[PDB]
């Protein structure tokens, strides 16, 4: 109770040097490039055209799904994969990585990994925008239904931090976990909707039945919803929006408490 | 007066390993027993308002340590240290980073220091007219020279006002011009009566600046107290050091060395 | 003619370096992991495993090629990918990484990359030999023809070696080459026959034929035919052979000379 | 006697950008002019066997790029370097990693700079009992302090046998009783008349070591000569430069930054 009253008080008063620090960030990263920050967009653009020749062209011999040409299905349902596998990868060594350089400053130490996902939020925010502007030249114009949008696009964002949260001081006791999430986000991309549909009514509705147990199935659903299929997603799935909040608040509760209970030993394991 | 920092027995251990297996037999065994190293051994000693302190020792005495514990960056093993006010550190060169250019690192280490955007705005011209770069402030860091950072990273720092200051073997940067500036810059922070900890090897330099003494040895406090009944002891002792023997001053360490090393 | 010399000799008098600077690297790497070096197994292994179940029992309904069990057939052929993903994408980054440590010292700068790919090549050695065993419980004991692989093992290693030796130089002066290999590399990866084998006579016809001209269509094919098909495989494919040796010097004779023209002047682009 | 080091009309320029627009630009377009910034020009000195030769001047000056120069680190934009034997630098903290332990790091260090397998098993017990660390040898360098690390970094540096040695800024590390085994091997070093480049700020040092000065400014050579006739010139002109106000001294910074700074 106190753990998460310190750690949702430092982040409420940090709004301003979380937005700098992650601008500063991205500043960065992409110094010494002659395109510069424009990596910031075209590395999660080409990894989409590969995916659209691999199992669009070669496999599914390009047929569409649930009446909406199959280009369209996957850019929807792929723009904030990138996003979420870059923030959690990160996040999980941000305090590894950033811990000695504030250390003898009197910092906010929560904030350390919210940061490092804000500065990957801004490319999800503009891959979403030419998204959205390229579904109309085949004719699917922005509806009421799109406002929407404002309770998903925050939510992916909240997950990804909580996640971090956590995966950032389990990172510091034990260092194999950094190796551990990039054979478990793997599983997590294939088991998902963003490339396939399962069949259901078989041995394929077991599978269908244990995907809805996945986060991302939600987040790429709920995004097809408000911007492919005009329809109101909660009128259905309200349970999969209750699970999903409880996921959130579980993984926020347990980091808080963890980060709280060790912070002050970071030195001795780093 | 009034007692500004309490340190009491204050205990700072390691362990330490030789293979993979040893680590990992001491992570899961809860009565596995292993060799531990004292860094530190029940440390105790009241500063006061307005004193400058001054820690002497030889190599691997354990200053930094006790300064990275009363810095608040390092925690005791046991013992409590107790600060009546805020706490300072002139660390220069951490905030800096290459590929930002100077104005743009004034600003990134000022926000990671805790200041606030109007403080920043309002006191970078003042820095820029202190590190006195030139046009140079307008290029990134990894373009400059050692001299450059290191005026750069001075400047930057010696804009806190705090109650409590430790500094770690540094009180002057760059040339011989510049070395003044910051003597001046130290000399007014001591005016105004401020707790001061200092970490040096320039004797000199200790006895014009500091009042107390703090001799570390082997990881314990030989003796504390005024400049001018300490420091004569602790010369003194180092000047009968090099008048021994290879062997002799080897037997020293190697007896130095025992009683810091314990399997528990 | 002089840069092919001299590169030659630099690295021909220092094969012990070589060795030495690779183990220091990998015990560099693996640290402060728990396991150790044994994650330079592990890692490896899980992938393998993710890949089985979304392209073997989703896709292909889990059905066997040429007479051969499709794990097999897999396992096989993906044994060598891991070295060339990983030894490429090190190899682009070691100068730019570890120029600055070398320079004031009189150091044979072209065997730089070499020792990143030797660290990767050992980790390639003991998943092979697991391999190989692991091929025993099926019935596939080894023949005369696995003599074969003291051509193949070497000759992979040389390919990936060549290619690090110009995308090393290519990396200092365009920083941007770094980006651009990750999405190179993908596309090298679907059109293989790593995961699947074309149709051939008909549109996939002209796929298949220009799946020939990837270097990694003759390495896997020359694996499986030493150790599942007990075939000389030279004796219908000498023309690929001739192509890929032919490959491999072009990519020696080209970084060779850009590296002994630009290497005087590292320090202006770092 | 014989000329060791030949220095020819040598020459250092760099390209200033200040967007990326511009950076581009100048890659793409051959003719594009921009601003050049000359580090060194038109340097020539003659240096014989046995001269000790010590470099002075204010921060920015020019010193570390021409000893880079000297060293062969770094390449001239005009002009050319004649080197007679064999050349090493003192960079002690260069090849250590924090990951390896002390004795891995001795083998690691050497194999980088240039030793034979035999030449590091037979040398590596000497350097062993140099450093003074004891236990500590046995475990990773980063479990060590500062001054351990400067000890061992020294210790390993200092079994190099050259014709020509640079030196900057580090005649001696740790606490009192190591800085005199390091000046007694420098010296030592001096003794078997070998030429020496010495960067420094001490100038006590300087006149206990040194032979002959070269004076840089705003990156030319202002003076070169015995150290008894270009010593006291220097000095003579640092005493008068503390004795300005802070306008001239500004003005005389900016006027010295003026000639460096041409478009073409
Ligand atoms: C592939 C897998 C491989 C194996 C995986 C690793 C096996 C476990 C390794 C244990 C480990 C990882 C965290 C484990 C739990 C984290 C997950 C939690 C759940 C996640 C969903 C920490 O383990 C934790 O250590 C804490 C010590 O702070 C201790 O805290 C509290 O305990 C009580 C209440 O628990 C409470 O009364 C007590 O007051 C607390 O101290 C915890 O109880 C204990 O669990 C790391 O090992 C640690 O290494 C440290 C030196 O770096 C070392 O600290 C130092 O202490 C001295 C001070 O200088 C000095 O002697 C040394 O410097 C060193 O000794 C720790 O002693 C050692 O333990
Ligand atoms: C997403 C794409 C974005 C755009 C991509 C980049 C566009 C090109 C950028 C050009 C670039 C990349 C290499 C290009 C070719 C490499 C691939 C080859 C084929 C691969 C299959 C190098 O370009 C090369 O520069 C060489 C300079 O050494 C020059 O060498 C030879 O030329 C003649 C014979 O060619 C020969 O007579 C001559 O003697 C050689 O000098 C080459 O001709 C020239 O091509 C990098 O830019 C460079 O930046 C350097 C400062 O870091 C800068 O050097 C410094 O020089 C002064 C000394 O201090 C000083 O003033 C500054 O320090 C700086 O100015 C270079 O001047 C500049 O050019
Ligand atoms: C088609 C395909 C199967 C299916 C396959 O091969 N299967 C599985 C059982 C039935 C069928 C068979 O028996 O052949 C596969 O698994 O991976 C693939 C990968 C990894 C692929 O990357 C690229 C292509 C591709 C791209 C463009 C064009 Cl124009 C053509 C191709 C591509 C196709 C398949
Ligand atoms: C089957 C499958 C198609 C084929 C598909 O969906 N297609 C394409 C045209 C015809 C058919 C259709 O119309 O449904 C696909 O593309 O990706 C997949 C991904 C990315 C998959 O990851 C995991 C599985 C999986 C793993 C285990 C088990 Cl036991 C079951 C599943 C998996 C299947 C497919
Ligand atoms: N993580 C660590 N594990 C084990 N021992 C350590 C660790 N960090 C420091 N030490 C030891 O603790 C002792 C005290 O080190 P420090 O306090 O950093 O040195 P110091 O007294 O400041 O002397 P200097 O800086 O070399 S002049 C030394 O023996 C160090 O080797
Ligand atoms: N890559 C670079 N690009 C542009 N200017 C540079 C670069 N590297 C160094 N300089 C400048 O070259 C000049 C000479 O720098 P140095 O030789 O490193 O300094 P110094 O003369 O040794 O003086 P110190 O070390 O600060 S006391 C300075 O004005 C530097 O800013
Ligand atoms: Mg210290
Ligand atoms: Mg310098």
């Amino acid at each position: 109770m106190s753990a998460i009253g310190t750690v949702f008080k430092e982040h409420v008063k940090n709004f301003y040097l979380i937005q700098r620090l992650a601008q500063f960030q991205v500043k960065i990263i992409n110094h010494s490039n002659y395109l510069g920050v424009a990596w910031e967009l075209i590395n999660p653009v080409m990894q989409i055209m590969v995916y659209w020749m691999v199992f669009g062209l070669g496999i599914r011999s390009n047929a569409p799904i649930h009446g909406v040409p199959f280009v369209y299905w996957l850019l929807v349902g792929i723009s904030m994969w990138f996003f979420i596998n870059q923030g959690i990868l990160e996040g999980t060594k941000a305090i590894t990585q950033k811990f000695n350089q504030v250390s003898k400053m009197n910092f906010p130490l929560s904030i350390i990994p919210t940061y490092i996902v804000t500065s990957r939020f801004y490319g999800h925010l503009g891959l979403l925008l030419l998204v959205i502007i390229a579904c109309m030249f085949t004719g699917i114009y922005p509806s009421i239904h799109i406002i929407q949008l404002l309770i998903y696009v925050p939510f992916c964002f909240f997950l990804t931090a909580s996640v971090t949260l956590l995966t950032s001081t389990l990172g510091v006791l034990v260092r194999d976990t950094q190796m551990l999430m990039q054979a478990i986000l793997r599983i997590l991309f294939y088991f998902s909707p963003i490339l396939w549909l399962p069949k259901n009514h078989g041995i394929s509705g077991l599978i269908h039945e244990m995907m809805k147990y996945n986060p991302v199935y939600f987040i790429a659903e709920s995004y097809r919803a408000a911007i492919l299929y005009h329809e109101w997603y909660f009128m259905d799935h309200w349970k999969l929006m209750l699970y999903n909040f409880g996921i959130v608040a579980i993984f926020f509760a347990i980091g808080a408490y963890l980060h709280m209970k060790y912070r002050d030993q970071f030195a001795d394991f780093l | 007066m009034n007692v500004s920092v309490n340190i009491k027995n204050v205990t700072k251990e390691y362990r330490i390993y030789r293979t993979n297996k040893e680590r990992m037999k001491d992570a899961l065994i809860p009565k596995h027993k292993n060799k531990t190293f004292f860094a530190l051994d029940d440390i105790s000693l009241k500063a006061y308002e307005g004193d400058v302190i001054g820690l002497v020792g030889i190599n691997g005495s354990g200053k930094s340590t006790l300064s990275n514990i009363i810095g608040g960056s390092l925690s005791p093993t046991v013992g409590k240290v107790d600060r009546n006010g805020e706490v300072s550190v002139i660390a220069i060169s951490a905030g800096l980073s290459g590929q930002l250019t100077g104005i743009e690192n004034i600003e990134f280490k000022m926000l990671c220091m805790g200041f606030k955007r109007k403080e920043i705005k309002a006191m970078t011209p003042k820095i820029i007219e202190f590190s006195e770069l030139g046009e140079f402030i307008y290029q990134p860091v990894k373009k400059y020279s050692s001299g450059m950072r290191a005026k750069l990273g001075f400047s930057i720092n010696i804009t806190v006002n705090p109650d409590i200051l430790v500094i770690d073997e540094a009180l002057s940067v760059g040339d011989q011009t510049f070395a003044q500036k910051c003597l001046d810059k130290i000399y007014e922070f001591k005016e105004q009566n401020k707790t001061i900890f200092f970490v040096s090897h320039n004797l000199g330099q200790v006895r014009q600046f500091c009042t107390k003494i703090a001799w570390i040895e082997g990881g314990k406090l030989k003796d504390y107290g005024e400049l001018d009944d300490v420091l004569p002891k602790y010369e003194a002792f180092l000047n009968d050091f090099k008048k021994k023997s290879k062997a002799e001053q080897k037997e020293f360490r190697n007896k130095l060395d025992e009683s810091r090393f314990v399997i528990k």
